[PDB]
DNA sequence: GCTCAAGCGCTCTGCTCCTTCTCCCATCCTCTCGATGGCTATGAGATCAACTAG
RNA sequence: AUCGAGAGGA
DNA sequence: CTAGTTGATCTCATAAGGAGAAGGAGCAGAGCGCTTGAGC
């Protein structure tokens, strides 16, 4: 399993348009996870007015 | 009945317009014996007709006896308008000035062909490229009719479809005169009065007469 | 008895079933045990291209 | 040195 | 340019998987040119 996701997924790239593309450069994601942030700079937080 | 006259009439008969004046108009071996009763002479005929450089019999595929008869003035004519702007056109002429008023042969060998009419190995894939030269075998080829194609499937579904009605009708005869009378079926396009005299030379039906004309029937 | 029908066989998908066929199965590391592995001659003719003189 | 097998460690 | 010689070089000689994808079969029905074909 681990060896088909990196296979499938690995030549995916954040573009210096900020978009994510492939090796065909078929764009997947305009921004990185639609917000265009690092997954290590992140944190959890509480959304004050929803509640 | 002579062969020149006999094959002359089946010229007639040929939808001259139906092919938009590309493929030069057959005439098959089968229909020339409908005319001369005596099939023994019309062979004989035509061979020394053949070498006389007046007729071209090229050789078709539909079944094992398939003679097909292109007029030579004809044939030439209709190559040249047919080869000219293409690729091809180059040694096709050579083939036409050398190769037809020389030979008359069915199908030419490989030492023949490269030799006696000086073709090299490269230009060869040009005649094949628009039906000048089929494919006998790896040593020969028979002689082709560019544009032949579209003929043999129209001939071979008429052929079938006259066969099928001759078959259904009642009883399993149907009169000659109610042929033409009867407007031709559209799935043959080359013509009805074309197909019966085929399968006559075929010997697939017998002219047999009576009082009401004559009539066609299967062989018993 | 003159035109809409009724059929009709032939062909064209097509629809699902059954069969067949190719690939695929975590990474890295250590060690031992076994198997493997080929080894006719010697002489005769004959050509040929390079030295070694002429 | 090559192949194959077996026994193992994380 | 010619012979003679020396190696190369050759030739011939005697003896208790799976999931899925791809092909093909067979039947099943729709459509249509056709061939009648017979009721008003």
């Amino acid at each position: 399993i681990q060896r088909r996701l990196i296979k499938s997924m690995e030549s995916v790239m954040v573009k210096y348009d900020a978009t994510v593309r492939n090796s065909i450069n078929q764009v997947v994601q305009l921004r990185y996870g639609e917000d265009g942030l690092a997954g290590e700079s992140v944190e959890f937080q509480n959304l004050a007015t929803l509640k | 009945g002579s062969a020149r006259a006999a094959v002359s009439e089946l010229m007639q008969l040929f939808p001259r317009g139906l092919f938009e004046d590309a493929l030069p108009p057959i005439v098959l071996r089968s229909q020339v014996y409908s005319l001369v009763p005596d099939r023994t002479v019309a062979d004989r005929q035509l061979k020394e007709l053949q070498e006389q450089g007046e007729i071209r019999i090229v050789q078709l595929g539909f079944d094992l006896d398939a003679h097909g008869i292109i007029f030579t003035e004809d044939y030439r004519t209709r190559v040249l308008k047919a080869c000219d702007g293409r690729p091809y056109a180059g040694a096709v002429q050579k083939f036409l000035a050398s190769v037809l008023p020389a030979c008359g042969d069915l199908s030419f060998q490989q030492d023949q062909m490269t030799q006696t009419f000086g073709f090299r190995d490269s230009e060869i894939t040009h005649l094949v490229n628009a039906g000048v030269l089929t494919v006998r075998d790896a040593g020969s080829w028979w002689l082709a009719v560019p544009g032949a194609g579209r003929f043999i499937k129209y001939f071979v579904k008429g052929r079938q479809a006259v066969l099928s009605m001759v078959r259904k009708a009642k009883y399993r005869e149907l009169l000659l005169s109610e042929l033409l009378g009867r407007r031709a079926p559209v799935v043959v396009r080359l013509g009805l009065t074309y197909h019966v005299h085929d399968l006559i030379g075929a010997q697939l039906v017998d002219c047999i007469s009576t009082t009401s004309g004559t009539l066609l029937r299967l062989p018993e």
